[PDB]
């Protein structure tokens, strides 16, 4: 048996080599990026936003962020989806951010996801899968967003309550905003301190 | 065959998120610890990324920026596997690296280091494993480079690589180093790792009989990715 | 490929007849030589067992006689390869074993010891190998036990087993045990083996990356059966 | 090259565990049994019963005994049979049996087997190969049955004139009676001592 | 002979309160140094437990709670001696345990593991020590069971035990774990000890020639107290 | 010389496996409580009562307490007490309690203990010794708890006035307060933190 | 303290009773094994005998038998304590010895050795160890002699004994040899042991602080027999 | 933990260096010998005696022989029988002898033994407990004797029912006769061979 290749930080230009277009380095035709809405893509349209703040609450701005989510019915476009339910074929549930380097703002325009599966028969509140790498970031960091208009789903949902303090599952709770008919949710990452978001160990 | 869950993560196998040695990590790591969770179907899916979208030169960081010339520095291959911890071969990773130059500079206004920048390089570059998990690339070897941790730190030679692969929980983004290169004893990045053995996994080793007479030397570098245990009994991850 | 006769059996690597350390042996052993006979269809050629046959528990100790609840004890997998000596897996050989339970007792009236019965434990399971020669089987750990050897003889944990494969002269029954129980050092019957690597052979060893979370341990065991040999010049066999 | 795994004793339980349905635990819906006639098998039937007694002369009841053997007209229901004859589809070969506790007898119903080839063209008469597990046998005994009303077959075959005392080839000989029309071979296996029952290393 | 205090607790021979690897040590322990205080009466008082008050089976865990039957498992018998630093023996000191049974379920609602309970055992025993600081007890051993500190976390078998000895400042609870456990090489529990050897003294080792025929095995294990130390100059305490 | 055992923590179940009775485990006839108050006891009864909580503040439901005490006249039912002044004999100054699962309130029926002399001929002020131990507490910690309404002795004890930082004295002196003709002393336990509680190396 | 029964004889720390190599065991050993049973009255008590019964010289060799002078030879003092298997001393237990003159001869018809007879030699002593398990004797060393085992056969100079104690079963026979006696390497009577460190303990140590100046040398040689084992649970011997 | 000293035969002169007296070498003035009846000794009166063979049926002229038996009422004069009867106080249990070196005869003059306790409530059959030490036997032979006449309390005894062979129990039973009024019972001794007698660790 194998031990996993050790983690290494993704060091100060972690943001610049994995969205090369965006520091104006055009070596690709087809280039990744954090807008997840094709034009046939179904569901609601969102913005997910925030800010992510060391220690001292300076916000970081050589992050770099990625996502991975389910479609509109809770169905991965992934081989290993075994629901057995057809996925939305104009989808591809994964993107990646940095911040803006003056505001310090990431964003990614998506589609709210729909309930997934949970272990033993259970439902998972609908969740967006989030990871952050940066300097001084050892290890990826593995946090999740949920969402404060589905109250009723997340109090049912198997990972939030498996955090016993009421008050650290609330860090997993982006808030609903509606900025001119777009639906926005404000999700800010606490890497350490008072109201530390929660990371998991998936 | 049904899939389980991915084994547990080694936390001894990984550097700790508070190292006090590498300064940045000091305000940037988590003063609680991460809440384990057993595994869903979000933790064992992950994105396909088709061929189709990749360039002929994604892979070539030598000519995918070269403008009017070949930029300059010591031209090497690197390849090598990626499977699992089980040891069977992880098929259509996506594999990105990006880099410094030879003199040591990334491709960056942030970059302010004298070490030339060079306008036939870019330091980027991509591609998707085979079959048999095997990946390969073409590229300049970059220069190590000093940073601000204690005021002369320096960088080993070091290429910035990710993955992302058949699960979330795989995900992995790491940096490998070149065999000999002195300064690997010294960097307080590479010592964030308790073990010597997990150090050693990050050296890339010459490949002398792979290297290109009158051309290119070359680099054999595999990695290891978190496995999946398959279920015979109850299957419980739905 | 034209098959000849399985390789001789390796007398040093198994224990003699006679071991009078272990006293039932005494009258229990030829006093006469083995006679070895050159190998024909008789010895190389064995039964088949269908798939059909078996049912979905048989290789769950756990529940295959559970009535009213569960049996008491440690909830562990065990699984691994049945291969030749020659490295080739052996496919679909019937694998049956069976053990005592946790407490060391066996389910029949003529054992009489105080460790207590279990009504939700049966102790017997059976399972055919597949293409690549993996087995696995879900059971109870079972509990070592005392037996009259000298007055104070104490058998470490095991699970007996039995192998019918291929070949009429790969017919196997033996006995494995777990890594760690310091009863196996001390075991008459495990020390009619003349060495120490055949002795370590038996002990199934702790698999700790594919246990399951919150469910069970798992032990990794493989068996090596004599093997045939390819003939290409004459075929006496027949 | 890998060395075989090395033998042990079935041990006191091992006409238990390999015989579970006849010691009252139901754990399985098909059971393997001692006897090999379906209703279709060609062939003879015959009876084959006897003891298998220690150095004192003691029965065993706590033995374990398999046989293997070919069908009517000498083909094994084997793949590795190479004979090129078709075997008898109604015919496993195969059978496990135990002692009798109270009395000791350990037996068989099967048919009486068809004479098979030997090696480089001769033929060996008609047997059944038979091996012993229990308590104090480290590793199992093989043995051969062989016919006493095959005297002819017998006097030719191959293995039988392997053995140089003419005296112990007569321990490989079951007799053979006839209780009430059924035709019954018996077959006293005597472990060690007098007439010590020939054992081979196969 | 007049006692003066107990030697100072050596801080390098215990686990530190703060560690990282057992994660609920994280919020649960203090950011500011202990305080140490030259001793006084408080500190080396402690109360005496009468053995009027003790039933006839509180230290025999086989059959304190066996209602129907008995418990399920494997019988044992730990003994051994308790004494202090300076090896006085420590007499008429309360010794509790606590334990799992069989299949590593507690007998508590909180505890949800599959692993099946049991209806004759309860799990708790408790002794006082003789004039020799001798002290013996009969259980089933406990199995081992998972709990999530990372996922796929596993305690080796082991039993919980507590001290009231002669002074305040000796109290003490600990756990001990029993000879050849393989989980006892990973326990991040069991690794907040610093050092191998103050490890190894938490191991009850097989004590073979006191097993009991046809009944039961055992296991020795010794605990060691702070020791007083006498003055023969200035009495201080007062 | 031999090392003292390890400390490890008392687990998940210390508060169950220390006090059966009260998790319905009925083995024992007597059992161990936290009721140091006998009818012939002597001095004022008072309640001691109060929480324990982690560094988030969430109060432990799983911990296990324990605590030991002078008698009214200040004198410990102890062999190992050399004042030469006879020991109230219907009390045994000791006694042990877990938290109330819901309310994680824990608490204890006692005396006030009278004055204990200190070292060198010294008074300390009166004083109860608690003793911590839970799930992720690697040791029992150690503290000490004074009254507010003996601020007086308070101010001359050796122990307390050990503690450079007058601010950290304060977290040792629990609250007095009347209900309903009962005197009750408020203590919480803050293990890390703001006001964390002192503890002793003893 | 309520006694259970001795531990069971550790058959490996003994010769066999087959033993090829000492000729006269041929004929002399049984064919089966041993019968082991649990213990009873029987085997746990044996006889009590009387100092008053001893006279002075019993325990003295040198004297017991003088006639008209003294014996010749080696003027030797042999002392040590007789203990059990857990180190309790052994009180009262009769210790009975044997052995030939300085020439190596019995006192017998049987022995026609040429080596000389010595008239104020007598060869046999007796004694009870005392409360600490203490013995003591005086003697003449015994010199070597040959006997027909192959033809040119020789046992090192020894001295036999014999131990009747607390219990039947500690009942036992041996012999010890002096240190540094080189037929020690080669006899075939001492070689019936299977290890090194049990040959070593039939071996007397000079012990010469012991000395007394002109007048006797003195050999330690301490006896182990078998313990027995206290019960605290069931009294099943009766 | 110390490892019992190892056997070794008691040699060519065993029966002479423990039985001087007897070899003409008067060096105690009390001497062990084969008579265990003294005058006021309870119980009837009995000889028992025997040869000891080797395994071509050669008597050995060089045993030690040495017995070990309760008194009348089964009650051993040692202080570790635990009945809390009396015993006879003109008993010591034990004798030791040699065989006559013409003849090979050896005998003893004792009483017959009562029945003793057995295990868990059982009562054993009367029996002596008999070693035997000589010359090529490297550990002390244990052996009972039993009586033909006491064919209820053998059928029940404990031990004798713990060997498997009824045949080896045999044995273990002396005959009974009578020479002039005089009760004999003739115990002979095989060391090896057939009709081997039953040797125990015990
Ligand atoms: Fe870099
Ligand atoms: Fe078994
Ligand atoms: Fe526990
Ligand atoms: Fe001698
Ligand atoms: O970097
Ligand atoms: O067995
Ligand atoms: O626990
Ligand atoms: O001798």
């Amino acid at each position: 048996e194998l031990k996993e290749t050790p983690s290494q930080t993704g060091g100060p230009y972690v943001h610049i080599g994995l969205l090369p277009k965006q520091a104006n380095i055009e070596v690709f035709e087809h280039n990744l990026d954090n807008n997840l809405v094709q034009d046939n893509t179904q569901g609601q349209r969102i913005r997910l936003e925030g800010q992510v703040f060391d220690g001292l609450g300076l916000p970081l701005r050589d992050v770099l962020i990625e996502i991975w989510q389910a479609d509109t019915n809770g169905v991965y476009p992934s081989q290993a989806d075994t629901q057995g339910k057809q996925v939305d074929p104009n989808f591809l549930g994964w993107g990646r951010t940095g911040a803006d380097f003056g505001t310090g703002f990431w964003s990614f325009n998506t589609i709210k996801p729909g309930a997934v599966p949970g272990r033993k028969g259970s439902t998972q509140a609908p969740h967006i899968s989030l990871i952050i790498f940066a300097h001084g970031i050892n290890i990826g960091l593995h946090t999740r967003v949920y969402f404060d208009d589905e109250a009723e789903a997340n109090a049912k949902d198997p990972v939030l309550n498996s955090i016993e303090w009421a008050t650290r599952r609330q860090t997993l709770v982006a808030k609903r905003e509606e900025r001119d008919g777009e639906v926005v949710y404000r999700f800010d990452i606490r890497i350490q301190g008072e109201n530390e978001t929660v990371f998991f160990d998936i | 065959i049904i899939w389980g869950a991915y084994a547990q993560r080694n936390t001894e196998d990984h550097p700790p998120a508070y190292a006090p040695g590498y300064k940045t990590s000091v305000l940037r790591s988590p003063k609680n610890a991460l809440i384990s969770i057993a595994e869903t179907l979000s933790e064992v899916t992950a994105p396909h990324f088709s061929a189709d979208k990749f360039g002929p030169k994604d892979n070539d960081l030598i000519l995918n920026y070269a403008k009017d010339g070949l930029p300059i520095g010591e031209r090497v291959i690197v390849h090598g596997y990626v499977r699992d911890q089980f040891g069977r071969p992880v098929k259509n990773a996506l594999v990105e690296v990006w880099q410094a130059n030879a003199s040591g500079r990334y491709r960056h206004p942030n970059d302010q280091y004298i070490g030339a920048m060079d306008p036939n390089f870019g330091g980027c570059g991509r591609m998707l494993t085979d079959d048999n998990g095997y990946y390969v690339f073409r590229t300049i070897k970059p220069g190590p480079y000093p940073w601000r941790n204690r005021i002369n730190e320096w960088r080993p030679a070091h290429i910035h690589f990710s993955l992302i692969a058949d699960g979330w929980a795989q995900r992995l983004i790491s940096q490998f180093y070149f065999e000999g290169d002195t300064l690997i004893d010294s960097c307080p990045i590479l010592k964030t790792i308790p073990s010597e053995q997990q150090r050693r996994a990050l050296i890339a080793l010459e490949d002398k009989s792979n290297f290109i007479e009158a051309d290119s030397r070359c680099y054999r570098f595999d990695i290891t990715l978190r496995g999946r245990r398959a279920t015979y009994f109850e299957n419980d991850l739905t």
